[PDB]
């Protein structure tokens, strides 16, 4: 057979959840956009050191059980250098300069793509603020819906650069890769004598 | 045996004693040279003296972003099975490195070009390791001095 | 307008599509790329380097976790006697999850292909010996001593001229497929005086240029 | 965008659609075929190997199945008799429903072509004799003796110089249509001493080149 | 006329039922994707020895009585060698490997092509694991709605090798193809006399 | 008529599109241009005095 | 009268008895070469010798992935009519077989190919059955003898 199925833009496919979010009956939520937000996605992202790509996204949304109401919904994307909205009618929902997309419940989920939008040639995980998303209701008045949604996410045009060692340990805090001094647990599986196959 | 990374004057540093109960050390560039004597290559020279009634074996390996993590003259490593990063020891050999064993060869170079995202801009760092422990006997030398010679080229 | 229909499928959401999409800034000039070396561009590339194995993982070593990269020899051990063994899986659990070759096999589920296992010696310089590579066939039996691993395929490794031996395992398979390779003592390990009596052997391990694998799951 | 409109016969759910889907798994790369013999590229060469009929289904032999692949000769019988008859349609019940052609016609509704009918001698090799194997029209009448059955058509078969005989049915349909072939005694079954007094002829039926069928049926 | 209608490829068409799945007010289905499930489609296919084909899945999901309420769904494929989901909310329905689909039930039901996942050449039936599907309601809470739902299985691109006698008698295990030895049953149908056209 | 399929992304509103839409008065001429001086083509022209 | 199936040294067997109540033999390949004297073919010679004054008539067929059912040698069928396996024995002449007939001809021979999904790796079976049993009269020998040969081809 062929070496198709190892390629680097096939092992970043098939796009998996990122997020969740819970809109109960304040009205707005604000889910900054980062890829080490799971234990998935972040000791596949570790492999390399420079990575350039762009971003895909899609919004299902639903109620919190199975069914659907007829409500109309903003999804404003924040670029980088952008400030963020701080209450439900705050003047940052009518800025031209953040592109959003308004689509309804009873509609099939929005498909965005968001382009690689870093300053340098590469993102760097070892030493980039990607974006960040703002949802809301439209209207003045309180929407008497429990509202929750979930955010998947693709990766396409996949170039990696510098392979590095594979994390072993589990994490601890999502800023740096550290890991605890107490025990150091081993990779492989131990046996009772080196001659026991 | 000349290697290149990823196929593309002379500065001595301080000499390292290899005790018997090292662990390992490792030094930042272009830290190491920014007291003594931005875009441009390097040419390191790990060289170490021992006799032929001593045995061990080094490994020497080019890191570039290696961060540390929380529990001119280097650093010594606490745990070097996780290089104080989480990664292991074992898979370091993906990174250009090279072997000095003691039964054999005493020298250990690697060029190391410019590796960055933005052309004009610490880069990469060097992990000296003893994989495999020094033994002797009683009466010989306890110490095995090891010298790092890094040379830069063209540099911008 | 055009006649058209809608064919059963639409309006569900697949989350393995080829779909483009309308991007969300269209009057944005994205960074051009530079030349960066060290391009990986398929996942072989790092499954084929010689990474060290962890053949002595012992219940002692746990604490100490820098001694199960080396596995000792000494002069006390006897001739035609056993060093150690240790399966030839990357997938399963045992010596071969210290490798990268072995971590990413992990991310599939079938792979085949053939490896390549390269040992180091660590010794003095004034030490001699030999030692015995056997490999035996899948689906064969652990051999009992020295005189029928010969009679399979192996290698006489002297370590008095050379340093290091490869020994190439021909094809492995996963749909038992154990490919256990064994360390014997052919001649005893003879020192002179002041030389140190044990010495240390570093296995690493690789795959060859027709190692493929498919049916990417997710661990 | 482009105008469109949205013609009757949308979001409905054929079961005969030649409908391209999305694949579940784009990236995957699935097992190249090899070269693996007896390739079946059309049902009609199944229906073109001669298998044995069961033309003896009597009551009595319905607890022991095997003597319902060949019927008996003997030498008790007399002269101009008739031995057995039977109907040439493979889609209702009777001696063609152990065929291969009679099977695989009940997954369709009409058929029509040209069968052929082998017989086979598993006799004494001392023993000689004579049938009559004769085929009436559709349409027409069973026959009452030899005579008005020879004037049809019908072909001599002495099994002491051959020891297969072949028939022809020229044309079947359906949309009666019955086909029945008679197995008249030409003369009487002579042995010599020391050979066995009864033997048996085992039918076999296969379909020729121009026997097509449509309008598949399920069961 | 032509020998079009007697080919292998239309005799495997015309997609039936091979499942039916209720789900009343567990929440979770795991059904095994089998040929042999009913009368049909198994004498069909123990015609030949090695089948070579890819599959073409449709669910169509209502109410056990006609009607259709706003619910969201999800079609959860798990790949030969993957863990199943063993409750609502394990950690397998998160999985990006396990391709999945999001439809509605007032949605045209989905169209999922199932390729050649056989390590051999061909499918043996006398001696494969294609796969399993996995179904549920997104939420965290109980939807108040009866859910039943059929699925409709086509086989593409048929190749047959090695013909096979059809099976005469009736099945009772569904692993080997095994039969009653108190009485053996005749293929034919039996008359009174040999000479009684 | 031809087999269509709707893809995810549909009967949504994006406010930075590129959508080609039906003009109000299809039968309008609108008034011909003529040469004004100090025609500004990009942005650059008035940060370079 | 040289068939093969499908278009595409002499080990010999023990003789099995062709009695005036037998059922059938059937045996299994390749395990009947397993302990006398993987891919490759075969070529089958089945024999039988019989006088002018005995009857009967023998099928013996090839069957690939010929499984069973609960209900060198060889075994002994017990129902022949279903061939304990659900299929019948009228239809089994879709399979490469020959006609073992006693009043004409005293031999069959079948030419195997190779045949699996995997190139390299119980792969057919070959049954005989007596179809018309044997008769004879008094005095006569009462069991004629059945004799299996088989030679491989091209093993790999």
């Amino acid at each position: 057979h062929s070496t198709q199925e190892t390629a680097i833009g096939n092992f970043f496919s098939r796009a998996g959840l990122v997020s969740i979010i819970t809109m109960p009956t304040d009205g707005y939520a604000n889910w900054d956009i980062d890829l080490m937000g799971y234990a998935q996605l972040r000791r596949k992202c570790e492999l390399f050191t420079y990575m350039r790509f762009d971003a895909e996204f899609t919004f299902v949304v639903a109620k919190p059980n199975g069914e659907l109401v007829p409500q109309l919904l903003q999804y404003m994307y924040v670029p980088p250098g952008a400030p963020k909205p701080t209450s439900r009618d705050s003047f940052a929902w009518q800025t031209a300069t953040n592109p959003s997309v308004f689509v309804k419940m009873t509609d099939p989920p929005a498909q965005v793509s968001v382009p690689f939008m870093s300053p340098a040639s590469a993102y760097q995980w070892f030493y980039n603020m990607m974006g960040t998303f703002s949802i809301r209701t439209v209207g003045t008045k309180k929407s008497p819906h429990s509202i929750t949604l979930r955010v998947y996410m693709r990766i396409k045009h996949v170039r990696a650069w510098i392979p590095r060692p594979l994390r072993n340990q589990p994490y601890l805090f999502k800023t740096n890769p550290n890991y605890k001094g107490n025990d150091i647990k081993c990779t492989s599986t131990s046996r009772d004598k080196i001659t026991t196959l | 045996n000349i290697v290149i990374a990823y196929g593309e004057r002379f500065f001595t540093l301080d000499t390292k004693s290899w005790a018997k109960d090292s662990k390992g050390w490792y030094w930042k560039f272009p830290d190491v040279l920014t007291e003594v004597g931005y875009r441009s290559g390097f040419c390191v020279h790990v060289q170490c003296n021992a006799s032929k009634f001593h045995q061990g074996a080094l490994l020497v390996a080019v890191l570039p972003e290696y961060v540390l993590g929380t529990i001119q003259v280097g650093a010594v490593l606490t745990h070097p099975y996780v290089l104080d990063a989480g990664i292991p020891l074992s898979q370091l050999t993906v990174c250009p490195h090279q072997w000095i064993n003691l039964r054999t060869n005493n020298c250990a170079t690697i060029i190391v070009p410019y590796m960055n995202t933005v052309p004009f801009d610490c880069n990469f760092g060097l992990l000296v390791i003893p994989v495999v422990p020094l033994d002797f006997n009683a009466g010989a030398t306890s110490e095995i001095p090891i010298t790092v010679t890094i040379a830069p080229m063209c540099a911008e | 307008g055009i006649p058209t229909e809608l064919k059963p499928g639409t309006n569900q959401f697949l989350t393995t599509d080829d779909g483009v999409s309308a991007p969300i800034l269209p009057g944005f000039h994205p960074t051009p790329p530079i030349h960066i070396p060290g391009e990986v561009r398929n996942l072989l590339e790092i499954c084929r380097v010689e990474t060290i194995l962890e053949v002595n993982n012992l219940k002692t070593n746990e604490t100490t976790p820098m001694q199960r990269l080396c596995f000792p020899v000494s002069v006390q051990s006897k001739t035609g006697e056993l060093c150690a063994a240790f399966r030839a899986d990357p997938g399963r659990d045992g010596p071969w999850q210290s490798t990268i070759l072995g971590q990413l096999c992990r991310y599939y589920t079938q792979w085949s292909g053939s490896l390549e296992v390269t040992f180091m010696f660590a010794g003095s310089f004034m030490a001699t010996g030999k030692m015995l590579i056997a490999y035996t066939p899948p689906g064969g039996s652990v051999p009992a001593d020295r005189i029928t691993a010969m009679l399979g395929t192996h290698v006489i490794w002297d370590f008095g001229l050379q340093s290091s031996v490869t020994l190439v395992v021909p094809w492995i398979s996963n749909t038992y497929t154990t490919g256990i390779i064994t360390i014997w003592y052919q001649t005893n390990y003879v020192v002179p005086i002041g030389a140190p009596t044990t010495a240390y052997i570093v296995a690493l391990a690789a795959a060859q240029d027709n190692f493929t694998m498919k049916l990417c799951k997710d661990t």
